[PDB]
């Protein structure tokens, strides 16, 4: 199985740098892109950049150009991210994830760091939360600021669930396709600019934050999240 | 798999 094993929590002071690692196993390291994602309280998920360990080429969200540096070591199958000029804004959990043909299906467990664009596609999720009773069905909406339909015929919309204290997990890829290992109680539909995740027969394991994300164009972008909880 | 962008 694919494994991404990240380095430990860091407690650091402002104005310093930190370098964290993501050790890969169970697949050919130099064949796939690795992306990095920032989870900061109140700020959902934010995409930093990606790196191809075969070519060593990296692509960054402009917002992180001069903040984050991505590298890779093919001898140890390890990807690294270094952050400079640390500030309170950088306190967050940082994930690496393997890009499998646009699917972020494999995630590291995250590294916690505690510090003591106009043309970007905007993804919106109108509901901050949904409150449901077990066995109920639920719908969660998302919208994109431009069509996510590609010339190849695929619509590059993705749904993730981040259960409490866990890494995000991929549920639905390319708008409607069910990810491996996910129950078929989850389904996705959409128009290319508006999307719906449907969950039948909700159960306790479904509790967490649901995020939509586009992987059409750099920088990749996430919706603001919709928290699912069991009822009052 | 393109070596310079992960974009489809």
């Amino acid at each position: 199985e694919v494994q991404l094993q990240q380095s430990g929590a860091e407690l650091v002071r402002p104005g310093t740098s930190v370098k964290m690692s993501c050790k890969a196993a169970g697949y050919t390291f130099t064949k796939y892109w690795i992306g990095w994602v920032k989870q900061r309280p109140g700020h959902g998920l934010e995409w930093i950049g990606d790196i191809h360990p075969g070519s060593f080429y990296s692509n960054y969200n402009e917002k992180f150009k001069g903040k984050a540096t991505l590298t890779a070591d093919t001898s140890s199958s390890t990807a690294y991210m270094q952050l400079s000029s640390l500030t309170s804004e950088d306190s967050a959990i940082y994930y690496c994830a393997r890009d499998y043909y646009t699917n972020y299906g494999d995630w590291g467990q995250g590294t916690s760091v505690t510090v003591s664009g106009g043309s970007d596609i905007v993804m919106t999720q109108a509901a901050p939360s949904v409150s449901v009773t077990p066995g109920e069905s639920v719908s969660i909406s998302c919208r994109s600021s431009k069509s996510l339909l590609h010339r190849n015929g695929n619509t590059y919309l993705f749904w993730f669930l981040q259960r409490p204290g866990q890494s995000p997990q991929l549920l639905i890829y390319r708008m409607s396709n069910l990810a491996s290992g996910v129950p078929d109680r989850f389904s996705g539909s959409g128009s290319g600019t508006a999307f719906t995740l449907r969950i039948s027969r909700v159960e306790a394991e479904d509790v967490g934050v649901y995020y939509c994300m586009q992987h059409l164009e750099y920088p990749y972008t996430f919706g603001s999240g919709t928290k699912l909880e069991l009822k009052v | 798999i393109n070596y310079y962008a992960s974009e489809p």
